[PDB]
């Protein structure tokens, strides 16, 4: 009955537990790696010229 | 998807007569159609143009005033009514269809055309190489030039490519001066600079052997040039 | 030549100064508030109706102004005028009024399509027809008000004792107007209070609420009207018959503030009826906090 | 027997919640704390995109940048030109409740679906000159909240029946079939290499999926009720999510857990749709007030805000360039900002 | 006008596409859409006979007047996430049957069903065309058994009339938005075929009352 479900939840639990976990501050300092590196290549966030921006009105 | 034309034959000058166009096999109430005129021994020219919901009519100044040009989307069928026919109008009228949207492709198909025989400020574009010889698997550059430039503000260069060989009806190469048509083999290419255009055939064929026509987009008395036989 | 026509004069002339001058603030006040409230909406101005209640409030602003502001500088100023003003002046107030009873005929014709075309309400009368029709009801109402201005300038003819330079033509042609539009209003409120009831009756068959509710409203309404409007029209007739030479010109004076009366009512009577008014009123009042 | 192996489950938990705390030293806040304020940035609405005349439920930006397509309970798929604001094509749908819409990336398909559990497929690009329904894909058992396109011929689509699944476009067949969720999925968005995605669901927990085995890798957990929005990171290895508590929140991916959430005590309306900017580093959430906020990711601070609709803003997509934000709302309107 | 022939003839392709736009959206507009939310499975199919995948649509025209209606009952998923796509719907038209007092009780997942839609935020203005079908099963039922095993409360005698009058009554106070919605009562069965009638009477009702509304009238 549900014990066959359990037991898949147990299994999914499992692999979910063995995965390779890394140190947050690594991962919070890619993140802000790329968001500076790219920086330069995001106009929402850097105004763009009016005669650069293709929704001029 | 067949563009079949009725219509035609002997006709006196100073006569009428009535193309049609009848069309199958896709949405003729969405397209935009032509009709393109082609003399007997000369290039193509453009006659008139009737837009999806018949809103926008377009006429050559050399049929304007003399010919009108109407459709039935219900019976999927266009008219050319031509009244006082002159020697000059001999010539085999082709029916073209032409859908306009961001990304479509104008002058995709083209009837096979009924030959009408009566009895006895535009862009010009220029093709100087009238004929060139050519031998199979080799490569060449047909070059087509314009009097205005054909670079829009929009960022579009309205120049298109077509191919027409022996005993058929042109068919679509490139539209908007490097796009190529639906069907084409990637061997076909294009560019251009605004005013000097070129296309490229790389490992040409048999089948490639024809007549190619350069034509303007850009504003509505549509323009095309003498073309440039590829010979073997 | 308007020497004859002074009659309003004493502590009578100060009390209908200030009551009628108070009158014509409060109802352009008010007038104009409803206005905002429906140009500010930016969700009932969109809606067919409310832009006829808005010309309709307009209509009553430009009535409460202009003639507060005529009466007063006329009557109690004793103000002497030129011809081209005062035919001006004649005009704007014939305008502004009949504008209003327009107005109130275009609420009546969208009240009627309410009920005698339910499901089609919306798709029948849109933003821009309504917007078309209340441009043909305002030009009809300009042409017909201020044809005295360029038609008729009281040729050799009897003219009108209650209205100075208005020709007895104009008298009755107006009179006509007028009374096929309020005519038209009784019969469209009345078609309105008919189809409600054959409506509740088809639906108690299967099953005294909506025809009772319409009977109320519409009532009211049409009963304001008609006591406001009724006497001067009855005295205006009394004029085009009667040797229009007696002191009841006074009485017409004193009556016609019967019509700023009306137009105070109007925006009480028919937007704040509305619960989206009151609603955009209360959104307003919030903003008005800050 | 169960109740062992209900222990052994809470106790496979509590080591999960044990390695992460373990793993959790730093804050972003705490990290991104020094880097410079991210500022006041204003938008304007660019375009409006009048037509509809029903609640827009979903929209996708192609791959062009340009073109994108809108859904409403109209029964209209309308792309749009956003340069111009020119309608292109203007599909007529079977049904009229449609939940979500994509555009391939090729641009040749779009696919939109809703209440009745299909996603159907349109040719676009097609001969004729008339969009017509490639594959009406049935299967699902629940409403389908969002089917997005990895190739012309699969397709992941994110149903109510607690099941998400990979199509096979051609021979229109679940090629896979991702169980897991105890809730309705809501939310699903794609990685940039297309390898995995991550769906959100009504249980409050976003699961990773691996397109190709077909199992889940990873689950997150957070929030405090259903999940409504979803999208990836632009680097590919961190999500953000947003759902009814009015909190977005940012989950990476290799060290599997959370890193900030981004709410505030003023907002109390659910999150519709999720957002990034390219770069990463603004997410804009589409909010139950009307209102289209603009965050920082990297400080919990907020940017700006887009308000301009009338009504809640259901879908929010950014151009694959970032040149352009389009917003979606239930006043049957399209406002595109920049 | 700096647009080059393709861009004119797309804009004029747009317009078109606007032009038909605009006709479905009057045909949509003078489409009565209707939501057919029946407790259970029992009064639904019976009303769809009389009358004429997730989502079930059924079309028919009574008196020149084009009906929609939608049979969600089969979605089987959580409401609240679809619900609001129902938003603005004319009427809701629910059924309850009325031999499931004796069959927790069949009657009370019905009121809670009706708690659930009468008084969600989506449907406050929303009316109700609340169908109280199997009249016959009833009548045969309450013969020998009584209503009080469903309502424990209940000073009425056995006869039918005070036991239905009882139900409706209840039906009615299970909403609190009495001024912005009405509850449409109709006692139906198999035989019955003044359903259509009463559905059109209904949404007629329902619809000046929202013109009126909009008028500003009211
Ligand atoms: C023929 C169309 C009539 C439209 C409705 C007009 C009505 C509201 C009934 C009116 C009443 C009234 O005094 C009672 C006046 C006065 C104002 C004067 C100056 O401005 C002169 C004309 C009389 C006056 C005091 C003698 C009116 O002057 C337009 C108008």
């Amino acid at each position: 009955a549900s014990i066959a479900q359990a037991r898949k939840l147990v299994e999914q639990l499992k692999m979910e537990a063995n995965i390779d976990r890394i140190k947050v501050s690594k991962a919070a300092a890619d993140l802000m790696a790329y968001c500076e590196a790219h920086a330069k290549e995001d106009p929402l966030l850097t105004p763009v010229p009016a005669s650069e921006n293709p929704f001029r009105e | 998807v067949q563009l079949v034309e009725s219509g035609g034959g002997l006709v006196q000058p100073g006569g009428s007569r009535k193309l049609s166009c009848s069309a199958s096999g896709f949405a003729f109430s969405s397209f935009g159609m032509h009709w393109v005129r082609q003399a007997p021994e000369k290039g193509l020219e453009w006659v008139a143009y009737i837009s999806s919901g018949s809103g926008t009519i377009y006429y050559a100044d050399t049929v304007k005033g003399r010919f009108t040009i109407s459709r039935d989307d219900p019976k999927n069928t266009l008219f050319l009514q031509m009244t006082s026919l002159r020697s000059e109008d001999t010539a085999m009228y082709y029916c073209v269809r032409s859908i306009y949207y961001y990304g479509s492709s104008p002058f995709d198909f083209w009837g096979q055309g009924t030959t009408l025989t009566v009895s006895s400020s535009d862009i010009v574009m220029t093709q100087a190489t009238s004929s060139v010889p050519v031998t199979p698997g080799e490569s060449v550059s047909i070059s087509c030039r314009s009097s205005k430039s054909l670079l829009h503000s929009n960022g579009n260069t309205y120049l298109y490519w077509f191919l027409q060989r022996p005993g058929q009806s042109p068919q679509l190469l490139i539209y908007r001066m490097s796009n190529l048509a639906s069907g084409v083999p990637d061997r076909f290419s294009g560019s251009g600079s605004g005013t000097a255009f070129t296309l490229t055939i790389s490992r040409l064929e048999a089948e490639d052997v024809g007549v190619y026509y350069c034509m303007q987009h850009l504003e509505y008395p549509l323009t095309f040039g003498a073309g440039t036989k590829l010979e073997l | 030549p308007m020497k004859d026509y002074m009659i309003l004069s004493g502590p009578q002339k100060t009390a209908v100064a200030v009551l009628c001058t108070l009158l014509g603030l409060l109802s352009a006040l008010e007038n104009v508030a409803v206005l905002y409230l429906i140009l500010s909406s930016h969700q009932l101005r969109r809606k067919p109706s409310y832009l006829f209640i808005g010309s309709l409030a307009g209509a009553d602003f430009l009535a409460s102004v202009v003639f507060a502001c005529s009466f007063v500088n006329f009557h109690v100023f004793h103000g002497v005028d030129s011809k081209a003003v005062f035919l001006l002046k004649i005009g704007s107030v014939t305008m502004t009024f009949t504008a209003s009873v327009g107005s109130l005929l275009l609420t009546a014709i969208d009240r009627y399509l309410c009920l005698r075309y339910p499901p089609s309400y919306k798709a029948l009368l849109t933003r821009g027809r309504a917007l078309v029709t209340l441009g043909i009801m305002w030009v009809l109402s300009a042409l017909v008000s201020y044809l005295p201005l360029m038609g008729w300038t009281c040729c050799p003819r009897p003219c009108s004792e209650l209205f100075p330079l208005i020709p007895n033509d104009y008298l009755l042609s107006w009179l006509l107007f007028i009374a096929f539009l309020f005519s038209g209003i009784i019969y469209t409120y009345g078609h309105v209070l008919w189809k409600a009831h054959q409506h509740v009756a088809s639906l108690s068959g299967h099953q005294m609420r909506l025809d009772v509710r319409l009977a109320k409203t519409l009532g009211l309404v049409l009963a304001v009207l008609l006591i406001c409007w009724f006497p001067v029209l009855a005295l205006m007739a009394h004029s085009l018959a009667t040797t229009l030479s007696d002191q009841v010109k006074k009485a017409f004076a004193f009556c016609s503030m019967l019509c700023l009366i009306n137009s105070m009512v109007n925006p009480v009577i028919y937007a704040l009826r509305s619960g989206e008014i009151r609603s955009s009123a209360h959104h307003c009042l919030a903003h008005w906090k800050k | 027997e169960l109740d062992q192996l209900r222990q052994e489950a809470e106790q496979l938990k509590n080591q999960i919640r044990d390695a992460r705390k373990a793993c959790a030293d730093a804050t972003l806040s705490q990290i991104t704390n020094n880097i410079d304020p991210v500022g006041r940035i204003q938008m304007r609405t660019r375009r409006t995109l009048r037509g509809h005349l029903a609640k827009i439920y979903a929209m996708h930006w192609g791959t062009d940048s340009r073109l994108l397509v809108s859904a409403s309970q109209d029964g209209k798929l309308i792309i749009w030109d956003s340069y111009t604001t020119n309608k292109v094509h203007a599909i007529p749908l079977r049904s009229s409740w449609v939940m979500t819409c994509a555009y391939a990336p090729s641009g040749n398909y779009v696919a939109c679906g809703g209440l009745d559990n299909i996603c159907s497929i349109y040719n676009l690009k097609t001969r004729e000159g008339n969009v017509r329904v490639s594959r009406e894909l049935a299967g699902h058992t629940g409403y389908l909240s969002c089917c997005r396109f990895l190739d012309d011929n699969q397709i992941v689509t994110s149903s109510g029946d607690t099941t998400c699944a990979l199509w096979d476009i051609e021979t229109g067949q679940q090629t896979t079939t991702f169980t897991g969720h105890t809730g309705d999925v809501m939310s699903l968005s794609l990685a940039p290499d297309t390898r995995l995605f991550v769906s959100g669901a009504c249980d409050a927990s976003a699961k990773l999926w691996d397109v190709r085995e077909g199992m889940c890798r990873q689950t997150f957990t957070g929030h405090e009720s259903d999940i409504n929005a979803i999208c990836f990171f632009p680097n590919g290895n961190a999500f953000a999510t947003g759902s009814d508590d009015a909190t977005c929140r940012l989950f990476d991916l290799r060290a599997d857990q959370e890193l900030m959430t981004y709410s505030h005590d003023n907002i109390i309306c659910g999150i519709t749709s999720v957002s990034f900017s390219k770069s990463g580093r603004l997410l804009l959430a589409g909010y139950d007030d009307f209102n289209c906020n603009v965050w920082d990711a990297l400080k919990a601070d907020r940017a700006g805000v887009l308000a301009g609709h009338d009504n809640r803003v259901s879908c929010l997509g950014v151009t694959d360039d970032g040149m352009a934000v389009a917003t979606g709302s239930w006043d049957s309107f399209l406002k595109i900002w920049n | 006008c700096t647009l080059s022939a393709e861009d004119k003839a797309a804009v004029e392709r747009s317009k078109m596409i606007d032009r038909n736009l605009r006709e479905d959206g009057e045909k949509a507009a003078r489409e009565v859409k209707l939501l057919l939310l029946g407790a259970g499975e029992s009064g639904k199919s019976t009303i769809v006979k009389q009358m004429k995948t997730g989502i079930v649509e059924t079309h028919f025209t009574f008196k020149d007047l084009h009906f929609k209606m939608f049979d969600v009952g089969g979605q089987r998923s959580e409401r609240k996430k679809w619900i609001h796509c129902f938003e603005g719907v004319t009427a809701i038209i629910f059924c309850v049957a009325l031999s499931d007092y004796d069959l927790m009780n069949r009657m009370h997942e019905s009121m809670k069903l009706f708690d659930s839609i009468c008084n969600n935020k989506w449907f406050t203005d929303t009316s109700i065309i609340l169908f109280l079908n199997k009249k016959d099963l009833f009548e045969e039922k309450i013969k020998k058994s009584p209503l009080t095993i469903c309502y424990p409360e209940y000073a009425g005698s056995n006869t039918y009339e005070e036991a239905a009058a009882y139900i409706q009554c209840q039906f009615e106070d299970l909403n609190k938005r009495k001024d912005t919605k009405e509850i449409y009562t109709h006692f139906t069965c198999a035989t019955d075929t003044k359903n259509v009638q009463f559905v059109f009477d209904a949404v007629t009702d329902v619809i000046i009352k929202n013109n009126l509304k909009d008028c500003g009238l009211f």
